[PDB]
């Protein structure tokens, strides 16, 4: 019990620095985050692709085009950004 | 607590950096950042 | 060292799309529930979180 | 489905009963909507003609 | 002469306001570590091609470097340009003209 | 325009849309407006009075409800998503609603 009882407070210690070192031990945690984050900022990047349109920003599209004209773009704008959600929930279940 | 960062993680970093706490009178930060929002978990950091 | 959940998001999948254009949704509206759809698996997983 | 708030989630559930719980049905209370311009002087008219 | 060129040609390649981000621009830039040359004492003057873009800043002395004249043929065939310095502006000038090709006002 | 709502703040062009944001940070000669990791165009240099003014997009957040069973009572709560209770109604345009 002396020695049994020095080894395991000491031991607690080593955890303690090994911890502090740096070996982000919670690497198998960070990357989860990041990981994440990183699949929202392509969500986000993907909102200046223009999916075969003339422009991007529906607001110049609505801004330059007449309501008949501005179907087409409108349209491919939509599934354009309706492809991107679609692709980013799939991946979020499968990380669930 | 402090080994995990969000320093080099884009959106949930400046989405968690709405909280000004007086540098802009009107900040609803869920229509900034175009729908993408971040629900807050039911268990805090001190129940756990 | 375990993880245990993730972030909870949140999407609000007309504002992305077509964000404050009344003539964009009425568009998407052409294309059946695929918001509601949407918004109901990321319900689901904020849940399970 | 403009209503107190009850209705509008009997409405997105679609059934005309609900149980016990949250609902989100957000972005759902109107928008400032007004319609104006700031622009500059350019006095000179085009040759065009 | 010839000289590495440790880093220079970065030039805002736009006109948006931008802030604390990391943009990646794709456009004519001054490729890094590459190289230059010049003359010196030579008496000079030379001519210079110029293909797209031309990063240039030179040892202003006593300011004696004054100003960067274009023109392809100079028989007067091309209102190409010539700029210098006026007191309240550089003589921003376009015409074909002459181009005396040794810089002379009496000074 | 207005300074307080979606007055569709069209400045030069841009048909930028967003209610206050009298905002002020710093441009340079060539700086005109704004632009963010989305190109959210940040601030702007107004067309004939020339400065810096950031605007937040069309603001108001997103409401969600709580409920006991239709059939146990017909009372409902609302809670709101990240907004101070100072902007509640207002920030939801009780005005018009
Ligand atoms: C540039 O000049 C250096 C000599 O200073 C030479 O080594 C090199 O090959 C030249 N060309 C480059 C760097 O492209
Ligand atoms: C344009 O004219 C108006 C007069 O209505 C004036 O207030 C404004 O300053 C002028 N803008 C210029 C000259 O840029
Ligand atoms: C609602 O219906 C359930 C199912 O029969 C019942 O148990 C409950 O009592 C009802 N609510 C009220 C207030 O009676
Ligand atoms: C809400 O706004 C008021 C008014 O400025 C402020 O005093 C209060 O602290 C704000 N709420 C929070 C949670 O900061």
């Amino acid at each position: 019990q002396k020695l049994i009882a020095n080894q395991f407070n000491s031991a607690i210690g080593k955890i303690q620095d090994s911890l502090s070192s740096t070996p982000s031990a919670l690497g198998k945690l960070q990357d989860v985050v990041n990981q994440n984050a990183q699949a929202l900022n392509t969500l986000v990047k993907q909102l200046s692709s223009n999916f075969g349109a003339i422009s991007s920003v529906l607001n110049d599209i609505l801004s330059r085009l007449d309501p008949p004209e501005a179907e087409v773009q409108i349209d491919r704008l939509i599934t354009g950004r309706l492809q991107s959600l679609q692709t980013y929930v799939t991946q979020q279940l499968i990380r669930a | 607590f402090n080994k995990v960062t969000l320093a080099d993680a884009g959106f949930i970093k400046q989405y968690g950096d709405c909280l000004g706490d007086i540098a802009a009178r009107d900040l609803i930060c869920a229509q900034k950042f175009n729908g993408l929002t971040v629900l807050p978990p039911l268990l805090t950091d001190e129940m756990i | 060292i375990l993880p245990v959940s993730m972030t909870k998001t949140s999407v609000d999948c007309t504002m992305y799309i077509c964000g404050d254009s009344t003539e964009c949704s009425n568009l998407l509206l052409q294309y059946g529930s695929f918001c509601t759809q949407l918004n109901r698996a990321l319900t689901g997983i904020a849940v399970e979180q | 489905c403009a209503l107190d708030p009850l209705s509008e989630t009997k409405c997105t559930l679609k059934s005309f009963t609900v149980e016990k719980g949250i609902y989100q049905t957000s972005n759902f209370r109107v928008q400032p909507t007004e319609s104006i311009v700031r622009f500059p002087n350019i006095t000179n008219l085009c040759p065009f003609g | 002469a010839y000289t590495n060129s440790f880093t220079r040609g970065v030039y805002y390649p736009d006109k948006v306001f931008r802030s604390s981000v990391l943009h990646s621009t794709q456009d004519l830039f001054l490729p890094f570590f590459s190289n230059v040359t010049w003359f010196h004492a030579i008496h000079d003057n030379p001519v210079l091609p110029f293909n797209d873009g031309v990063y240039f800043a030179s040892t202003e002395k006593s300011n004696i470097i004054r100003g960067w004249i274009f023109g392809t043929t100079l028989d007067s065939k091309t209102q190409s340009l010539l700029i210098v310095n006026n007191a309240t502006n550089v003589v921003i000038k376009v015409c074909e003209f002459q181009f005396c090709n040794d810089p002379f006002l009496g000074v | 325009l207005v300074k307080n709502k979606c007055v569709n703040f069209n400045f030069n062009g841009l048909t930028g849309t967003g209610v206050l944001t009298e905002s002020n940070k710093k441009f340079l000669p060539f700086q005109q407006f704004g632009r963010d990791i989305a190109d959210t165009t940040d601030a702007v240099r107004d067309p004939q009075t020339l400065e810096i003014l950031d605007i937040t997009p069309c603001s108001f957040g997103g409401v969600s409800v709580i409920t006991p069973g239709t059939n146990t009572s017909n009372q409902v709560a609302v809670l709101y998503q990240d907004v101070n209770c100072t902007e509640v109604p207002v920030a939801i345009h009780a005005d018009q609603l």
